[PDB]
């Protein structure tokens, strides 16, 4: 309804449109790589023994 | 037996109960007998700011009860020097220029009427209506007021609440007994009236009217009418709790003592007039004034009783031909002819004549003919032994036309007081019962009803607030406060052994004791202290914390249900469950039903607008 | 008119943003991860059951010590549990009964909460426990709050905005406007320089804490976004929604990568969290169950069935050891 808020909408979309994006193949690799480097430090992925599990006793 | 005061925790429920009805103002609590005594007990003792304001007010009240000017002249100066002059010298006189000058003006001129300090009374209340009354509510004296106001609104009188004694009167519809109220020990009279003998004579209308008539006049404590303090019924009878008059009626004493001299008859006439003035001021025509309806107390003073045939003329004037033949005015006998208080003034003249001559002024030759006694009503020669003052009195009281009847000329009962027959009487001394009474009293079947017949009496139960408070004030009020004070102070001083309150510092809406139902077959009622919050209802036992609750979301409806003839609340839950609650009194039940309803309705309309709290598919 | 060309230019920019995203869809996360071995079946068991709440539980948050946790309940209380022993370290009666969310400060000295009272209350734990600040400013209910440190905190409200607060002064330093619907959740990036929010407008937004501006807007959900959680590395985040699906969004790619759904699941998601490695995505559902998802392959790895009412919140400890689940049945259970 207001003219001032329509300008603010176009300016925000300008900020959202003029960013640097990467290929989804690249973004999907970084994620898949992260899960591999820390899969060993994930007690939910790698079952730790009871002596290191604070809840099994 | 004795009155048991509710715990101080009742303050939470009663205060919201009274505030909902605008009953928590200075005007309404100060003008109540028990309210005044507690508000006074608060100012005089527990607030140095309001101490002089009340003593001044109370001294003015004592000044109003002084009998002679010589007593007012001596007191108007003390009150002036102590509460007016001494304050002006200290610049702390918190009153207007008008009030002060109005009093000093009458002082230097030695004109001291009993209403001298009225301009101060208006302003003393103005000084108390504000901050002092607010601190009073915040004090624990207003808590005790809620404790007393709770027992008043929880009064449910049965025959067990009274120790019935001997019979003291018989009539066509029941008997009157002398009884003692076990609560406070106050001696009363119990007019027990048979519902069966009522329908048999189709007098159901008159029964309800007397109680309505007794209500209109039972305020103000009139010493010359038999007024009502309570009214209740059983499935069989109706009960009126009235002033006790164990001296018999005049009809009996007239037949025992004989005709009364002009001086003895002047006594009864004076006190009977003041009683009529009480009704007439409240728009009530007695219509049935005769010696049988005038009761003597133990000393000989008299009151008018049985307002069955009396009716209100505030809205529409009665025209019916009602009363006792021989005492009815011409306007009354004439059907289709509306009349006012004049009937009582005419009935007074008819009655006063009989006290002098033994027979009604119209009952000639000891006739038992009704159509001849009313005939004479529509001259009436007075004997030669009647003095000119008495002769002029009855002459004005018995005028055929109302345009010339004494007492129907504009000023009301004042026209009868100014009669030269009463020139010797000081009517303030009559009101105060200072005159010596002349006479000192020495010591059917085959009828049913129900359902459609007991709805006529559903509004019959009643309690006069002024009467019950005046009864308690003069009996157990002080004794109960002392025993409750010592009993309350122990729990707290003893709770320091055990140990903060669960309602402070949060958004609690209301809290108090309630009894929730367990297994009904075991009569299992768990008395728990509940806490109502905008979204849940918690409860607990003693010493522990609330370990259970019920959410406003679970609550679907709130209904009232009868369980063993006790008012209970039925909460239906969403999971097909039900929850029953019982309260210690009616005001608690009435409030819990409103708040619970308002809580579950406001909480559910609010949850629907919160995406994280509402229910979804 | 100029108002016309501003609505038209907003459409031409929305198209420009959609084309720029499609130009990056050379492959999918499912295609990329077709080779890595599945995680198998995750079989967790209830280690602790936390009893003490008298009504529905609405939110919980873990302390940095991976041991203490705070919960906000319909009973108008905050209970700080010692998950190792189940003892109640603290029990806080709130000034308002309409609490919705709660948070644990990184240092563990303060806790925060709020709800329909439209206030974010800071509770000092350091000897009594009373309110140290009431953060007023929002014109709607407080849906979520997370401490940056003992002096700053971010909040989300039903007034469609978020805000950053200075705890000492109680001021509303910066506000985050942009959403057109009630904001229901916020998640802080690990580096604390950005945070994401989910609202009832079906969109998520990435915000800069320092600049106070919105950088990116992620659409795709068909209904309200009830939960949101950052991927442990800060380059992605997950969202739960009433449309019965979870969605993963990548920042540098600026679009959706994976949808975690099933024709067998119809109810909405109430909470989301990642295992310490980000491999696993846990989600609390309205059907009383918590589903463990394979964040990389989108398969359903496990189910946490132990609540008799809605699962309203969950959270994975910083050490990834256990996961907590809060329900409308008044209980918090620790799975591991
Ligand atoms: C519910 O309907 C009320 C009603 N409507 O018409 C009627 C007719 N009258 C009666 O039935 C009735 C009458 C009496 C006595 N008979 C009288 O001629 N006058 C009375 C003063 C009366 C009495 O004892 N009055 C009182 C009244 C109060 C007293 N306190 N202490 C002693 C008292 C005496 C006695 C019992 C009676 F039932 N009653």
């Amino acid at each position: 309804a207001s003219i001032a808020q329509a300008r603010k909408l176009v300016e925000q979309l300008k900020m959202e449109a003029n960013i640097d994006r990467i290929k989804v193949s690249k973004a999907a690799a970084d994620l898949m790589a992260y899960c591999e480097a820390h899969a060993k430090e994930d007690p939910l992925l790698t079952p730790v023994p009871a002596s290191e599990n604070p809840f099994r006793e | 037996k004795k009155i048991l005061l509710p715990e101080p925790s009742i303050r939470s429920v009663m205060q919201k109960y009274l505030e909902d009805r605008g009953e928590v103002t200075f005007e309404k609590i100060f003008s109540q007998k028990l309210g005044y005594l507690l508000f006074r007990d608060f100012c005089l003792n527990h607030l140095e700011e309001a101490r002089p304001l009340v003593e001044f007010y109370e001294e003015i009240k004592k000044y109003e009860k002084l009998e002679t000017e010589e007593e007012r002249v001596a007191r108007s100066r003390e009150i002036f020097d102590s509460y007016i002059m001494k304050e002006l010298l200290a610049c702390s006189h918190p009153f207007s220029k008008s009030a002060t000058e109005h009093v000093q003006g009458h002082l230097g001129k030695k004109q001291v009427p009993p209403d001298l300090f009225q301009p101060y009374i208006e302003e003393i209340c103005q000084n108390l209506r504000g901050d002092v009354f607010q601190k009073f509510i915040e004090s624990d004296k207003f808590t005790r007021f809620c404790q007393w106001k709770n027992v008043e609104l929880n009064i449910h009188l049965t025959m067990n609440d009274f120790s019935v004694h001997r019979i003291i009167g018989r009539g066509g519809f029941g008997e009157v007994y002398g009884c003692r109220k076990a609560d406070t020990g106050k001696m009363y009279a119990m007019k027990c009236l048979d519902k069966k003998r009522i329908k048999m004579k189709q007098g159901e209308t008159l029964a309800l009217n007397e109680r309505i008539m007794l209500s209109l006049v039972s305020t103000g404590d009139c010493p010359f009418i038999v007024c009502m303090s309570y009214a209740f019924h059983t499935p069989d009878k109706l009960s009126f709790i009235l002033d006790l008059m164990n001296g018999g009626d005049l009809h009996y004493h007239l037949s025992q003592h004989g005709v009364f001299s002009e001086a003895d008859m002047r006594f009864y006439a004076a006190e009977i007039i003041l009683g009529l003035e009480h009704m007439h001021n409240r728009f009530v025509v007695y219509r049935d004034l005769k010696p049988a309806n005038i009761l003597l107390d133990e000393h000989g003073h008299v009151r008018i009783s049985d307002l069955g045939l009396a009716c209100d003329f505030s809205k529409k004037k009665p025209h019916a031909s009602v009363g006792t033949h021989g005492y009815m005015a011409p306007e009354v006998l004439q059907k289709g002819v509306a009349y006012d208080s004049s009937a009582d003034w005419f009935s007074l003249g008819c009655m006063l004549f009989k006290l002098l001559r033994g027979h009604s002024p119209f009952r000639q030759h000891k006739t038992k003919d009704k159509h001849e006694i009313d005939r004479m009503t529509l001259a009436v020669e007075l004997p030669d032994s009647f003095s000119p003052e008495l002769r002029s009195l009855l002459e004005g009281l018995l005028q055929r036309d109302v345009n010339r009847r004494l007492g129907c000329l504009g000023r009301g009962a004042q026209e009868v007081k100014e009669s030269p027959f009463f020139r010797s009487l000081d009517w303030q001394m009559v009101f105060l019962q200072k005159y010596p009474p002349p006479l000192i009293p020495p010591r059917t079947k085959g009828i049913k009803l129900l359902d459609s017949d007991q709805e006529l009496y559903r509004n019959f139960p009643l309690t006069i607030s002024e009467r019950w408070q005046q009864e308690v004030a003069e009996t157990v009020f002080d004794t109960i406060n002392a025993e409750t004070d010592r009993l309350e102070a122990r729990k707290k001083a003893k709770n320091k052994q055990l140990g903060e309150d669960y309602a402070l510092g949060k958004d609690c809406i209301m809290h108090g004791y309630m009894s929730k139902m367990g297994n009904p077959f075991l009569t299992q009622w768990q008395r728990r202290y509940f806490y109502l919050f905008p979204n849940r209802l918690e409860w607990r036992g003693e010493g522990e914390a609330p370990q259970s609750l019920l959410t406003m979301e679970e609550i679907q409806s709130v209904e009232e249900t009868q369980i063993k003839e006790r008012k209970c609340l039925l909460l239906k839950i969403r999971g097909g469950k039900q929850f029953i609650l019982q309260c210690d009194s009616d005001p608690e039940l009435v409030q819990w039903k409103k708040e619970l309803r308002d809580a579950y309705r406001e909480a559910q309309q609010l949850v629907q607008r919160v995406p994280k709290m509402k229910n979804k598919p | 008119s100029e108002l016309d060309q501003l609505r038209q230019e907003a459409e031409q920019l929305k198209n420009q943003i959609r084309d720029a995203r499609k130009a990056c869809a050379d492959a999918t996360l499912s295609q990329i991860t077709n080779n890595i071995d599945p995680v198998g079946r995750i079989q967790m068991r209830t280690r602790r059951t936390l009893r003490g709440h008298l009504a529905k539980i609405y939110a919980m948050h873990w302390g940095t010590d991976s041991r203490l946790l705070v919960s906000a309940s319909q009973d108008g209380k905050l209970i700080i549990w010692d998950s190792y022993t189940t003892n109640k370290v603290h029990a806080i009666p709130l000034r308002s009964s309409w609490v919705m969310t709660c948070a644990y400060a990184p240092s563990g000295n303060y806790v925060a909460c709020g709800g329909l009272d439209n206030i974010c209350s800071i509770y000092n734990l350091k000897g009594n426990v009373r309110v140290s600040r009431e953060l007023a400013g929002h014109t709607g209910y407080l849906s979520c709050c997370r401490f940056l440190d003992d002096n700053q905190i971010v909040t989300s409200s039903g007034d469609t905005t978020c805000a950053l607060w200075d705890i000492e002064t109680g001021q509303q330093t910066t506000t985050f406007t942009g959403h057109t619907g009630d904001v229901m959740s916020l998640s802080l990036a690990p580096d604390t320089r950005l945070f994401v929010s989910g609202a009832c407008d079906a969109s998520a937004k990435l915000w800069d804490v320092r600049e106070g501006m919105c950088r990116q807007t992620f659409t795709g959900h068909e209904s309200d976004i009830n939960a949101i959680c950052f991927f442990p590395n800060g380059n992605a985040f997950a969202t739960g929604s009433d449309d019965a699906t979870c969605r993963l969004f990548d920042l540098r790619a600026d679009q959706e990568l994976m949808t975690y759904s099933h024709d067998n699941i119809i109810c909405g998601i109430t909470s989301v969290s990642f295992s310490k490695s980000g491999r696993l995505l846990l989600a609390g559902y309205d059907d009383f169950n918590c589903n463990v998802w394979d964040a990389l392959k989108a398969d359903r790895a496990g189910v946490l069935a132990g609540h008799d009412n809605r699962v309203s919140c969950l959270g994975v400890t910083d050490d990834g050891m256990a996961v907590a689940t809060g329900s409308w049945d008044s209980f918090l259970k620790i799975w591991n």
